């Protein structure tokens, strides 16, 4: 009644999977939704915080940007298509 | 305290890469091809004969099947592919006999019922074959046999390969005098006409059910199978009004036999993998040439994906380690790759530890062909792949064998072929079995032929060469086929991949129905 | 039905009483001793040491063991006073070992740990006597053995008492075949250096365990645990990156061991004793010529102070009866006064009860000096005394020796001593140990003396004698002390009388996990 | 059939090569210098004390056993250098007790006499040890044990090591309690005074003999050894008149054991070797730095020098074969130089086809000095050589092993070292026994010291080096003669190369009275 507190405990590195998947290909939607905008063609070099999507989901706009400063591999979707949660909007070249 | 938390096997694959949607593809038009080909055998000898069947007031042979296991119970059939296409212009749905485990009354036993709808019951070399398994499983289990007996005798045109070897007719009986020398129940229903010579295996067995009016035992009704085999001949002990009693008296019987199943290994609580088990599709393919981890296959089929390696950066082409399925522990060996001497001195070490300590083993076959490596000194391999074969051949612990590629030559062996004695064995519909693969074959042919062509010096064109080739291929192809090897009892069916896991916890189950001995090993040529 | 009201031992202790106040005061004296001494110990080598094994990244040894059994189970550390001032110069704390009984996933295991802080972790002779004792206890009781290596080899400069021997290093490996070969899991965790002959301890376990950077397998890092032996030369079976990734990982090879625990013996509820176990302290005191009832030490460890005394009227000076601790049944025999023929018959009697039903005995010893009584016709007692020499020798049910007091001559051998192979043997603070008492020894050595001084005529005087007398008197507690013996591993430990309880339930709860088997006695000389 | 002619080993040796001649000049003086000091152990306490002895009647103990033999049969004694120098200023002929094998009314029996001349007969620590020793082997071979007594009791001074710990003087009558449970026959004859806790020896003995008026048992006629012990006490089983009835009696009482020998393996008729045993004394020599070939050894004390050799050509620094002693068939296993990962793994083969059809196993140990090699990536050794060590452990056919050479290092305890309990031990008169040659020692010392002395910067002159050498190069000659490791029980006796076919054939009799288990393996560590 006083309140409410989290104590998270230390996981062992070990069981922590070790080497986990680092590249994350592009922001994954925040929710499914239609892409009103597309900012990125199949080749084009982008600096973290470059925009290369806006979707509307609910009546509600979110602006995808960009990870890193790697130049765009490829791009899962085009405009008017609907995008499922969490689905990978852009591909990255390997550096 | 069972509370640690533990890594997982198993990773989420590619499904928008193009290797897997092809790999699913042809892996799903395999399975769609196995269970239609099944659907056709299920009808057995056709709708003319299952019509006269009936007319008789007889059950179809799967409905008595159907009625005498629990109600709900799975039931696992085995060798439902015997005799397909085996004989040259005779069809044989299954063999003319229907055989598998399934529980009744609560017991685990196995169940071997003619169809009589399939050239009326006659027993064909293979028929012989099929219920010859199907005894050797039950002994090694120790589950008791029910016979649902309707046989027109023995198919004389091929009377060579069915009366007289160790392994022919002859070994039924056989079975049936050293199982109940064993307390194995052996309960005999005489569900339709008993033939001569098949009027043994009513009196052959301990307890003896007989259908009133169909039932006939001579060695008709007036001859055998007559109120006087009932009561003047006494050769029946229970009488059923029609099949639906005789059933019912068959549930009963077994009721009686004061059997409880008693576990010696150790049991934990039950987890499904935490990965689907329909991604094996695309996991795994038709290409034999292409190669997938193991450990994928593995993350599918165990408790919860929980997996612990043993020697995993030694010998890497072979994959050893402890998991659970259903509960039930088991030592878990699968191919990754060519056999080294590494690789068999990992096995041997291994299948050790499980004899140790009363472990199930599980056996994943998947040899490699030769392209990729033409000798590699294999010397060096002879010296340590024969103490695998030897260790494997002594493991009393309960065996199973799962085929889910291709299986080679000396590598059967080593991985608990059909010569070894496993349990069960079981074969994925993309495997391939030969004493070597097609293309090496044909590769050895050539070369005795070019050269013995050099010393007559007659010149063996390319032309030549190929045409001597080309029928070598088809040969192996079609004989490597899974369908051939089923056919013949040379494995206890083809699975589903999706129901792998399935098929591996009911065989693991009846294969803990009989005590785990003590291993003796023979000398380990160090 | 087990609602029979019944009979419960003890009394209370008079607190006012000057007797209970002045022996509770002189025995919190010697457990306070106890106490502070085990606290120095429990630093091993030292703050110098400690901080450049932590600098390495290592974890403590006693740390070690901590993480590796289950969260807030107890621990059983035996010898913790091995090499207690045993050498001139040498400070050895805990023989550069530890040992002891814990709780791992679950399952009972014998730890044994070398402490790199003491000496470097070399073996000193008490080390390898210290090593070999944990051996026995595991094979005696089926349990496995788990071996944290951090070593340096054997000490040079005493190598001819640790090398050549039967009871020397060599058996250490003797001793993992054998139980090997018994099923008792051995596994080995290589945490630290292993020296030359060590290197043998990793290779003989069954399973093996061997950290990334810090192990090193050699008969540094590139000749032996290298990578080189986790993979090239395949010794290592696991790879660490740590010491608490190793700990993990051992207890997920101690959950695979297929390893239940079955009981031979029938259980009740537990229940607390009806006394509080601290008055001990009153009623024992630390003066071993004053007198106490047994009786009042057994009402303070039984389950509700229930007893059930066997033939109470005869051979008083012993008492032996039936009891339960902590739901164990158990037999106690115990001291109540100088040994006689009738008590020598009675214990003959109760421990062929005991063996019979397969009941666990515990001998409580406290043997009484011969000031009372010079020799009482003690031929008679040989007659007897060999009796139950010869029972107790045979006695196959798991046996616990208590000494709450002296252990004198043949009644040692009569009531289980060392030699007789018990499953643990405990000392009190307050207990000596002798060949005979000191004075009685001095009296001996006198009458020698004075008796051929007379023979030469020359005058033994009074002075003569006592200076004689005085240094046996010395010699004989010098020899007698708690800390002597337990120095040398001729006890599993000093326990605080408080504790007699608890170290009484883990000991018989860990002789449990052994099958108890049949006696077979010897000729009863009557 | 077994006419077919074979080849036998051995060569003609150059007795006018110089090297021979040194070779046995050498050897010569040792067996001389080994005559000598056994003709002094012979004579016990001495001319005063042997005339004490004798002037009370009673026979001296050599002369007890000569009578109690059978008439000429060969008396095979052990030990016979215990205590030889092991105390300051005390000298203990023969620790004080006689121990041997001879044959007595036909069989072969333990007999461990007192020797009262020795300082009484009074049991000092070696004492107990040399005892335990005869018990340890009586019980491993079914021996019936035959106890003259006439001891002094315990030697108070050293009391420490004699009364409390397992190995101490408690377990002697451990032991008579658990052979007699067996049906391995205890006989005590009392031939002199029983003192304080040996009264328990006549008790706890299955059948007794006392002697009229010199035998006393007491825990001194009146108190004990009385007409009252032989019958108003009833311990008595048997009355002699004087040391010569005692005797006969005791071989009476042999006669009614209702034994019978029976042999396990399968006999040949024996046959002398080819050559002369003396020859060994040029061939072998005293310099351990020479090396010989083993071959010579076994030539010349198998059956007519024939030997089918093991693996000839794999391993050559070890030699393994199959050859016959006196008609027994025996394994032989010897060293021919620095021990090899194939020396090892052709061992273990060895030692696992000897177990596999029940032939006793003959070691031969002469291990080789690191001068030759300082390494040589010994870590490829530690894998092989434990799979020996555990092999060889584990075995369960008698085993008996002979150092004519060196023995160091873990290559002891490979070659069944006194750790691994061969049925006898001996060595020859040349061996030398450590934990490392005392050179390699000298090496390290001098490395670590050189090197520390680097960090100081201090100067470690060649002459410090030197200096720091000597002193334990001294040591490590001293402790590891032939007569120190003797004067300890570490070895059964030091024999005459010349005697070696007898011992063996002695010794291997002896061993075939108990039945030969079947052998239980551990773990291979492939
Ligand atoms: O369409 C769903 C409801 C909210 C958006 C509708 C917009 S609000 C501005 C404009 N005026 C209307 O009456 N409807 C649209």
């Amino acid at each position: 009644k006083e309140g409410s507190i989290e104590i998270d405990i230390p996981v062992p590195k070990y069981l922590s999977s070790v080497s986990s998947q680092e590249t994350q290909g592009g922001p994954l939607a925040p929710m499914t939704g239609t892409i009103e905008k597309v900012f990125v063609k199949a080749g084009d070099k982008v600096k973290a915080g470059d925009s290369l999507m806006v979707m509307i989901a609910m009546k509600m706009e979110h602006t995808i940007k960009s990870p890193k400063d790697g130049t765009v591999k490829k791009v899962f979707y085009r405009e008017g298509a609907q995008a499922n949660r969490h689905t990978p909007l852009v591909e990255f070249e390997e550096e | 305290y069972h509370g640690d938390s533990v890594a997982s096997l198993g990773t989420q694959p590619d499904l928008g890469s193009a290797l897997y949607q092809e790999n699913y593809k042809q892996m799903k038009a395999l399975v769609n091809q196995l269970h239609e080909r099944v659907e056709h055998i299920k009808l057995g000898g056709g709708e003319k004969a299952r019509a006269l069947h009936i007319s008789r007031g007889k059950l179809l042979p799967r409905e008595r099947i159907d009625n005498l296991i629990d109600p709900g119970s799975p039931f696992l059939e085995l060798s439902q592919f015997a005799g397909y296409q085996l004989y040259d212009n005779e069809e044989v749905p299954g063999g003319g006999i229907i055989t598998g485990i399934g529980r009744v009354s609560g017991v685990e036993c196995m169940i071997i019922a003619n169809d009589a709808t399939v050239k009326g019951g006659a027993y064909y070399p293979v028929t012989v074959k099929k219920q010859l398994r199907a005894q050797e499983i039950a002994m090694q289990n120790r589950l008791p046999c029910i016979y649902l007996v309707d046989s027109g005798g023995a198919y004389l045109p091929r009377q060579a390969d069915v009366f007289p070897d160790r392994d022919h007719f002859g070994r039924t009986f056989y079975n049936q005098a050293i199982m109940s020398s064993k307390n194995i129940a052996q309960i005999a229903v005489v569900m339709g006409s008993c033939t001569a010579g098949g009027a043994y295996v009513p009196a052959m067995a301990d307890e003896n059910i007989i259908v009133r009016k169909q039932g006939t035992i001579f060695l008709a009704e007036d001859l055998g199978g007559a109120d006087l085999h009932c009561r003047k001949s006494g050769v029946s002990d229970h009488w059923a009004l029609d099949d639906h009693h005789a059933l019912h008296l068959t549930r009963k019987v077994v009721r009686n036999l004061n059997y409880q199943k008693k576990l010696d290994v150790t049991i934990e609580p039950s987890e499904e993998p935490l990965f689907p088990a329909d991604e094996l599709y695309g996991i795994v393919g038709a290409n034999l040439k292409r190669s997938f981890d193991v450990r994928e296959v593995i993350a599918r089929i165990v408790d919860g994906s929980r997996f612990t390696e043993f020697k995993a950066f030694y010998g890497d082409t072979l994959v050893t380690g402890f998991a659970r399925i259903f509960g039930y522990p088991v030592g878990i060996v699968g191919n990754n790759g060519v056999l080294f001497s590494e690789s068999a001195k990992k096995g041997t070490h291994f299948v050790q530890l499980c004899c140790q300590r009363n472990i199930p083993l599980l056996f994943l076959q998947n040899i490699t062909g030769f392209m990729v490596g033409r000798e590699y000194e294999a010397e060096g391999i002879a010296k340590d792949g024969a103490k695998m074969v030897a260790a494997v051949a002594c493991a009393q612990v309960p065996k199973i064998t799962l085929i889910i590629g291709g299986s080679y030559g000396a590598g059967n062996y080593g991985m608990c072929g059909r010569a070894y004695s496993p349990r069960f064995l079981y074969i994925w519909p993309n495997a391939r079995i030969s004493v070597m693969g097609g293309e090496q074959a044909a590769n050895v042919l050539a070369t005795i032929t070019k050269d013995q062509r050099a010393r007559e010096g007659k010149q063996f064109s390319s032309a030549d060469e190929a045409a001597l080739k080309e029928p070598i291929i088809k040969k192996f192809e079609e004989e490597g086929n899974p369908y051939y090897s089923s056919a013949r009892v040379w494995d206890d069916g083809i699975i589903d991949p999706a129901d792998t896991r399935l098929v591996l916890g009911l065989s693991f189950s009846a294969a803990l129905n009989a005590p785990i001995e003590k291993t003796d090993f023979g000398i380990f040529r160090m």
